[PDB]
This record gives C-alpha cells, structure tokens and sequence, in this order.
C-alpha cells in the first residue's frame, strides 16, 4: 500500500537497526536519492517519529545520525529541530495518546547528546522547560500542568537516566546541581496539592522513579522531606548568585 | 549571540510562498527553511519555519512584529504564530558518490522480491 | 471585627448545632430579623457555605431548614439554589483547594433530599451532571475533566452514600439503575485511558470506593468487567429509549 | 406541566439588579425575578446570577436565544459571557401561612444578650 | 556584687568609650588576660550585647575591635559570629520587648563593615534574610512575619543607613540594586494585606522611612507604585539571572 | 564554603560533651564553641562552629545532625539547626602581645579597684 | 459580510452613556468605542461611534438608526449616519517603557526649554 | 499656554520628525503615559491633523505609526479611522479654506498603505468615493460638486501619485484599471461643462496633472479625447463584467 522506497527506509530504521549493524544500514542509507527532496523529507519524518523504534534500540538511531551527517549535513539539524519541536508540541497538546511518543522523543534527545549531536545547553534548556513551561510560578495547577499530571517528572527522569551520568565533571557538573534544586521544588509543589490524601497517596511509582534517578546521578544527595526545605534550597541558591555579582 | 529564530504553530495548509509574502519584507538572511505538519498527530497539525538572521539585532523588531500575528487557514480559523529563539541554533554550514544508487543495489532488489506479492 | 449578629449566626450553625440542639437553635433562628434584607441574605450564605460544618453534622442543618421553612417559606428555595449553583461552579472552576468544599456541598444536597427539601429529580439531574458536564461524548479527556482527574467519581459516590439507599422502590429504583449504567461507562472511560499502566495503575482506592457504594446500593450489581460491556449496557438502554419515545 | 424557571448565571460580580434590568428590558411576563450577588468565599471566582419564572413556558426560546452567550462588561472591561439555561431547581416562593411572631426579637433575648456580653470582650 | 575585673570591662565599653578615648581604652583592654578562656568569653559577650552602648557611640566599639584584632586575632571572628547569631535569634523569637536591642545589633553589623571587619557578602546575606526568613513566597502572613509586623523593614533600613552609602561603586553597587528590587516587593506584600484599611491605614511613618533611605542611597530610582509593578521588576531580574546560570 | 554552624543547642552542653556527642568527627582545623550568655533571660542556647577541610563532608554531616534532637539535664528537647555559618572566616596561626595579662599591674585598674572596694 | 459599523455626524456635546441609552437595546457586540469632536474644525464639530457586532446579520435592522435625529441640549437636528465603517479592523488583546517620559533626560531638557 | 506634555508631542511630530530622526522619536513616543486616555486621545488627534507636517515629511509619520503599533496596537486603528473620517467630512463640508488640509490628508492615506497599515481595498473605496460621493449620476453638477470644483481630481491624483505605482501586479492591477475608467468619465463630465469658455478654458494645470499621473502609473494608456469615448469604455466595462 505504501511506496517501496518508503517501506524500505522504514524497514531499515524500524526493523533492521536493532538486528544488524549500524554501518550496514548507514551505507544503505547514503545510497538513497538525497537530491530528491521528497524522499529526504520522508526519512527525516521517520527519524523524528522515533516512537516506532524499540525503546532500547533508540541509541542506534542517534549513533547512525551522528555518522550520516558526515555526508548529509542538513538532515542532522532537521531531525534535531523536529525532535525539539515535538517535545514542545507534546507539552502543549498534552494528550495521553502521545505519552509513549513523548517519552521516546525525550530519550532520543538524550542519546543525541551522548553521540555529540547537541550540547548540554540544549539538554538543560529542555530540562527546565519541563519544570517551567505552562507551570504557574506560584505552584498552583494550571491548564498545561493539572494537579494530578505527573508526566513532567517522567520526562525529566527519562533524560536524566540517559545522559545525566555524564554531568559530573567541570561546568555541566554544577549546572545539573542547579537544575536538580529547582526540580525538587517542582516535585514538592505537586506533592503538596490537596488531591493527595491518606487513602489516595502520591503515586509510589513516581517516588521510586525520582529516588532511583537521583541515587544514580548524586548518590550522596538526599531528596528533601518537606516543601519548606525545597523552597529554602532555591532561595539559598539564587541568593548566593545575587551576592556573587 | 543567537541568530536562529523559529516561527511555529502556523496553519498546516500554509506554504513557504504565502509565508514569505505575509512576512514581506524578509530581513536579510542566509537561512530560511519551511516545514510542514507531521500528519501522524492528526488533531494537531502545525507548520513552522526557521530564519537565521545575519544581524541578531533585527529580530527584536521581527519578534515584536510577528510574535502573536494571527494567521488564517482555509475555513478561517485563527493560528496565532509563535516567534522564539530556535531551541537548536545550528544551521547548515565534496559530494557523495553513492547518492542516488539504491535502486541498483542487491539488498534493495531482494527486498522488492518480498514486498511485491 | 464582625457584626455581632453575623458572628452569632456563625456560632449557631458552625458550633452550637449539635445533634440534639437542633430545636434549641431553630427557635433561636426564628427570632432573627428576617424582614431585613441584609441579614437574611447573610444567613443564607452561611448555610450554603456548609464546608464550615463538620461533615457528620451536615444532616443537622438540613433538618434545621426543613423546620425553618414552616415559618420562612422562601429561605428553603434560596439555599437549594445556591447549593446547586456552587456544585456547578465547582466543576467549572475545578481547583484542588475546593475539594473538601465541594464534597461537603454534594453531601448537603443528599441530606436535603432525606428531609424532603428537593425531589428525586433534582438529585438525579445533578448526578448526571457529574458524569456529563464538561465530558466529551467519545470518552476522550477534556479541560474540565483531565485524564487523571477522578473527583467526579468521589462526588457521585458522596451523594449515593447519602441518599441512594432511598432509591429502591418503584420509579426511584429504575431511575437509579439507568444512571448507574451511564456511570459505569464513565468509570470505564477513565480506566481505559493511556495514563494508567502496569506500574501506575488505576487508583485502587477509587476502585474500592466504587465497589463499596454499588455493593451498598445494588448488592447483585452486574459489575462491568470491560469497557465494551458497559457500552453495550448503554446501547441496550438507548434501545429502550426509542421504543418508549416512539422512534423504534 | 412544563419547566418555567430560568437562571442567568456567570454574570459580572459588580453588576447590580438595576443594571441587569436595563440590559434585559423589556423582559417577558414573570411572577418571579430575583438577583443574587457574589459570595466572596471563593475570592478568585465571583459571579452574580438571577432567576426568572416565566408565565408562558414558551417565551423562553426567544429569551434564551437573545441572552444565552450575551457578553457583559465590568469596570476593567473583562468579558463575562452569560449562561442562560433552565434552573436546576424549578420551585419558587409562593405567596401564602401567618407570619411568625418572633421575627426580629433576637435583641430581646437572654442567650443573645449574654452572647453580646461575651462578644463585647474580644480581640 | 559583680567581680572586679568584669565590672571594669563593662565600664570600659559602656561608659568610658566616648569616641575620642578609643586608643586609651584599647591599650587598657590589651592588658587583659586573654589566654584565660573564661575572661575572654565574657569580654566577647560584652561586645555582642551592643545595646548597652549609646546608639551614636556604637561605631566606637567597631573601631575598637578593628584595633583589638592587631593583637588578638581570634576575637574579631568571635564577635561577628555572635552578632549575626543575635540577629537570627531575634527574628526567631520575635518579641517586641527586644526591638531596641535588635536595632542596635543591626547598626553594629553595619558599622562592622565600615571598619573592614566583615565582607560585602555578609551584609547582603543578612539583608536578604530580613526579607526572606520566615516569609512565605506568596506574600501571605506567617508565624514569624504576622501582618502588622513591620520590624523587618526597620531592620533593613537600619543597615542601609549605616553602610549603604559605600555600595555605590562596581559590584557592590550592582548587589544593592538587585536587593532593593526584592526589598520593594516585600514592602508591597505588606501593603497589600487585608489589615490595612482606610480607618487602619499602613503606618505613614514606615512609608516615610522607606522613601528616605532609598532616596539617600539611589536618588534616581523610580519607586514602585503597585504590587504588580514590584512583581514585574522581580521577574525581569530573575529572567536575566537564569540565562547566566544555564 | 567550608565553615558550618551548629546552633540552637542546649544551654548546658559544654564543648567536650559536644565533641563527644559529635563522634565520629570529620577533618576540621577550626572548632569553636560558645555557651549561652546569661543576659537574655528566657532564650539561652549554645552553638558551635566547624570548618571542614574538604568541603563535601557537610553533605554527609548535615543530614546526620541537621535536626538531631539534643536533651538537657532536666529533660527538655532541643532540635538542633545545622547550616553554613553566615560568616565564613576562620582563625589562622601567627608574635604575641606583650601586654596580655598585665591589667592587674596597672595604675588605672588599681584606682578603679579602690573606688570599687567601697561598694 | 462585514461587522464594523460607524455612527457618525452625531452632536459634538454628546457622551457615550447618553448614546448607549438612545441605542438601547443594542445587538451583541465585541467593540463599542465613542469619539468626541476634534475641536480643530470649530464650525464642523461631529462626534461618532464604532460598533463591531457579533452577528453580521442584525446590521440591516440597526442600519434601518440611519437617519435617526439626534438632538443636543440647545436643540438642533443631528441626523446620524449609519454605514459600514470604511476601515473594518478593530484591535483585540505589555511595554516596559510606558509612562517613563517624566523621568527622561530629553523631556527634562524640554521642560527646561518650555517652562522658563 | 498648552501643558508641557502636549507641546512635547507636537515638537516630536511637527518639527523633530524629519527623514532621519524617526528612530529617536519612536522610543521617545513609547514612554508616554498610554494608560492615560486623555494623553493618548490627544496624541491620535495630533497625527490625524497631518496638515501641520511638512508635505514631504508626511511619510515619516506613517513609518512612525507602523512601528508604534507593535507596542500600542489600538492607536493605529483610531488614526486610520480619524483620517478616513476627515476625508469624508471634508467632502461633505467642502470649503476652499480646507484644501491643502485635505490634500495632506489624502497624502497620508496613501502612505498608510505603503507601510502596510491599510489594505488595497481601503484605498480603492476612497478613490471611488472621490468620483461618486455627492456626484449626480447623470453628470450634471450638484451641491457638493459645483462646476468649477475640480478638487476631486486633485485628490485622486494626490493618492495615486503616492501609492498607485504599487498597483500593477495581480489583483490590484485589474482593480485600478477599472477605477481609471470611471475616473476618465468624471474628468470628461467636468470638461464637458458649459462654464469653460475660450477665454475661461478648463484649467490647463489640472489636465497636466491628469496626464502626468496616468503617465507614471500606466504608460500604456492615454486619456480619452472625447466624452462619448469615456462613456463607451464604461459601457464596455460593465457589459463585459455582466457577460463574464
Ligand atoms: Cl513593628
């Protein structure tokens, strides 16, 4: 029902990449008619829609892209912009039918950093957008972050699980420490909502997910036990920045 | 010194030509690309475009001109555009010999044996 | 800081209204200057703001109003109109800080039926509003009913536990059984959303509170085990519509 | 019978009955017309409303069509699209028993008086 | 019935210290047995309890300590830590009977900067604490900052009147500009409270105090005339701060 | 930052009881202790200051002691406070002052004792 | 197809509240702005108002105020003209500098130029 | 005699605003108290009264407004509405003392289209109103268009000489080609009047203005040399429209 070339590039990206070697598929893809803008626009869409790939095989797509741009420069910038675009659009529409689609995109963005396609500045800008875009600054729920919506946390942990272990030396070391403190406050904003009672406690899977990611990144750091401690940590962090010029 | 700006949440039925006309006169630029909607997110189609300004001081006027500018689709629904710094600020900076030869390949040829009946 | 009249009314309704002081307080309330438009309006506000009363003392104010209308016929209408207004506004505003405020309101409406302040049509009209207002007909989530938002379930179960036990004879029995068919479909619309996974399941507390109320109402209830089964129940019920409406 | 009580809700809080009576004039025949102000307890969400009971249960079609969605404006100029639907409680105050003898006699009460003694000392 | 040596120290600091006799007092304190830990502690506490000295002679104690550290290197650190501690404890306790005492401690902390005993960071770190410690981020009244409690403002102004004149050059100037942006928002949280009405208005004496110190420090600053104007100015600041963070 | 303050302790704890209660104790070149001054009648608390060699033992030290409830002799609970001291300067080694301990042999002190002799 | 209508050639000494009374009951509308007379043409002073109706199908009736005789306090006919506004755009919804001219060095230099 | 802030905006608009000082005037205009309805009211009136500006510097005011609406979008709407009001009212009043005042207003409307403040439709509806409003269809003179009154021609050429060169591609091409037919007939209605004698001929100055203007827009056409020709071209135009 679909053209044969289109089905072939899909067979390479969504099937052959988790089975064979990335080089076998890379040269196969270099031989595609890249001068034809029709097929080029199609393969880019296939890579952006990485939700069709097995979650554990997504790094193969980043590895492949890192090499394919040595021969098709513009495809690299187009997929990255698309991935970052779908991460934004996913937050705006915020529909449950796109949750697995959005988790993969976040994972893909993390693997694109591991293979040096984007730099930490892009990853930290995306990390903050998860805890700030559509978020009322007073901590009140809003349309884009309703009270019982915890998907922002699952996105932050998805990215931190894939490339946060490399933010432990030099500049990126403390930029991650600074994002975490703002993330712990966002966490406690949600925990402090009235919807969480004794019979309806905070989802325990989210608590385990947060403690696990923090345990890996910073083993010696302990999540706060109150909202006041989190509001202090941010107040102390930004206060010291205001004092150091 | 950021120079790449994105115009997103445009109507899906819009193309590059009516965009360039609407934003006429386009401030000078070495990069100007337009991207259509994904179609797999059926209810939420939005096209977008990227412009890399040569003088990163002309975007203050550009951002105040078109950030929020209401675009119209066929039926007449309002698509207020969004003009921000592109979240990825890199742009396209011999030729390959394999380009355009996949039809003369054994792996592709054998695949056709599987796909056609 | 407050007028003495107003604070006295607040002590009467929020502090002095025990289970056996109802009559004592009613006679204290008959003495109020009801010809004054200001204090009357204020007293009605106090009764609508029922969240200031302890949950288990809410039936007391309903009992109070049932007797107070024998001498002030108009105050009965004004309180119910405000309670039904606040229930609807709660759904339109839908902020967590008003949850206890809205649970108490739903309780009040249930008690007002027990003391013959409203008829069963009011209670059912409101129950359907919990499962239809702001709800998309396809089951998809919306702005007034986000995916993980299950407060409508707790409001429906708050009313059914308060007065649903009186819907088991004659017309009032079938009118409830038809609602529960629609209620079960709304429940299964929530269960079948993508947010609920194997690690983040449908809150068992909500499952528990649903089963407890239906067991309390219809012990033989045929609990739908799927979304399709609840949809069939609705489709079969709508067949009954069009024979009793005259179109099939 | 047929429904006859109509509610006009989600009106601006700063709207008075005279202001509404002018914007609605000339409203059809009605035995009941009451206006109710905002509550203030839900401080961010103040809305006034009115209730009208029509004599002919068919002039509502015209009235609803004229005001269901009508935009009201406050001092700041924010828009308040009104909601005009059947009131969820169809009963109204009916003219009628003998007046109550104790109405307005709380000031001449010992329990109250004692309360004033205790409330006189506050803060 | 006080021991002889102790009363002599109290006479030196609270009575004999009158601006001009400072060198004579310093040499008299150098002769004290500093290696006796007990006597050292009492002397340090005498300087921490600065409320026993006349307000306009408080700077004298700071000058004395500036010369005393040329011979007892540890006492300079001990007094500052004691004063900062007394400031924080004053906020925690928050009882009006200690108000005049807490105003003296702020003056002393201000004078300690004028005599190069504390760095610029300690002053602004203490200033911010006045506007944040025990303060809810939404501007709502709290246990340590009730509605009619405006002592925090009086403390901010006592320090800015003592050493704000020297925050006019380079980085120190920029630090003060940022703090004032936060300080004005705190002021407007207090004004917007429910307790201040037409019959119970915001004390005009506090308004006059605020405008005076601000006009003395920055004569060209535009005062915020609304709680919205204050919240906008703060968001504009932290908007520029996050870009340099990451 | 390396200096840490231990404050809101019991007024009766002396330094070695603190040093005992705070065992094990990471590396620290600075360890000052301050009791409570009698003056402030109702609110008497002792405190301590510690400058850690490697500024990272505070992450382990704070969580171990921040909130540690101490007890007074009469049986009163004292939730402790652990935070970075607001003044981050410490003492360093140095010649001594010749006048130290000479006040007893001074005329001005002598004539004061005379006026103080007759209470 | 249009929705913006102009009510022009009104009396100059007319205010908006008075006009809203004469027009009562107006059809629904998003836009209703009133503009007094300019004073630059003393002999030819006319106020006007613009309305943007929500339903573009009720203008035919409102048009059929076209010729409405408005009167001033002194007494004189001002037959209002109701036509489709020649410009059919209305603005519908902040700057940081708004209201900063008082604290400005060029305007302060101007005050030195104009006050003395 | 006038408050200082009012005299300042007059200095910015009627003196300081030359071709090169627009950038400094804009930022200075953004700081005015736009929340005060009285100041903003007066500002709009100052711009509508474009006759106070040097004719050749009028385009600067349009450019100023084009950027001033990026921060005060409401003000551009009222300035245009006021300009169109004064164009219409100028025709209804029609006194020679307001001629250069109305010439300046017509110029302003043209420049407002150049900086994309009004669409082509607003320009053509005004162009036709000059040749129709107050004009009797049978060609005879009327109260608002007496015989020797040729100011409509002077107005039309004022607008076409400032933005008509931009009407030669696509839709706006046909629209203008059709207005010139009705304009040619109006011109000939005025030429065919009995007031023009040998010693009192049709003003040669105005006819040169017609030839010069039409030369700049469309070099492919010369004005009709006869009234009947102009009538024939209108009849042809309307017939071909009805048939297609
Ligand atoms: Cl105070």
């Amino acid at each position: 029902k679909r053209p044969p070339l289109q089905e072939y590039v899909r067979k390479l990206l969504y099937k052959d990449l988790s089975k064979v070697t990335t080089e076998k598929v890379l040269r196969q893809m270099r031989k595609l008619p890249w001068q034809d803008q029709e097929v080029k626009d199609y393969v880019i869409c296939c890579m952006i829609n990485i939700w069709n790939v097995k979650y554990n095989s997504i790094h193969c797509v980043a590895n492949l892209l890192a090499g394919l741009v040595l021969y098709q420069e513009d495809v690299g910038i187009h997929v990255v912009d698309g991935v970052l675009e779908d991460i934004r659009l996913g937050m705006e529409v915020n529909q449950p039918k796109f949750n697995q689609r959005r988790i993969s995109s976040a994972k893909f963005l993390g693997e694109l950093y591991n293979y040096r396609m984007v730099e930490s500045a892009v990853i930290f800008r995306t990390l903050y957008s998860f805890t700030s875009f559509g978020v009322n600054p007073d901590g009140s729920p809003s349309s884009l972050d309703p009270p019982e919506h915890l998907f922002r946390i699952r996105l932050v942990c998805t990215i931190l699980d894939t490339c946060g272990q490399y933010f432990d030396r030099g500049s990126s070391k403390r930029k991650l420490d600074c994002f975490l403190v703002y993330f712990q406050r966002y966490v406690w904003w949600k925990k402090s909502l009235e919807v969480w009672t004794k019979d309806h406690p905070f989802p325990i899977d989210i608590d385990y997910m947060i403690s696990d990611t923090l345990e890996l990144l910073r083993p010696k750091i302990k999540l706060c036990n109150s909202l006041e401690e989190s509001i202090r940590q941010v107040q102390d962090l930004e206060r010291e920045f205001l004092i150091k010029l | 010194a950021l120079s790449k700006v994105v115009i997103r949440r445009l109507p899906p039925g819009l193309t590059k030509e009516q965009l360039e006309e609407q934003l006429r006169p386009l401030p000078a630029h070495d990069y100007f690309e337009f991207f259509a909607a994904d179609l797999s997110l059926y209810p939420h189609l939005y096209s977008r475009a990227y412009i890399n300004f040569r003088n990163p001081d002309d975007i203050l006027l550009f951002r105040d001109r078109f950030d929020g500018y209401i675009f119209l689709d066929s039926k007449g629904l309002e698509y207020p555009a969004v003009v921000e710094f592109a979240p990825f600020q890199k742009i396209a900076k011999k030729k390959d010999a394999k380009t355009g030869s996949i039809e003369d390949d054994p792996e592709y040829k054998k695949f056709l044996e599987t796909y056609c009946v």
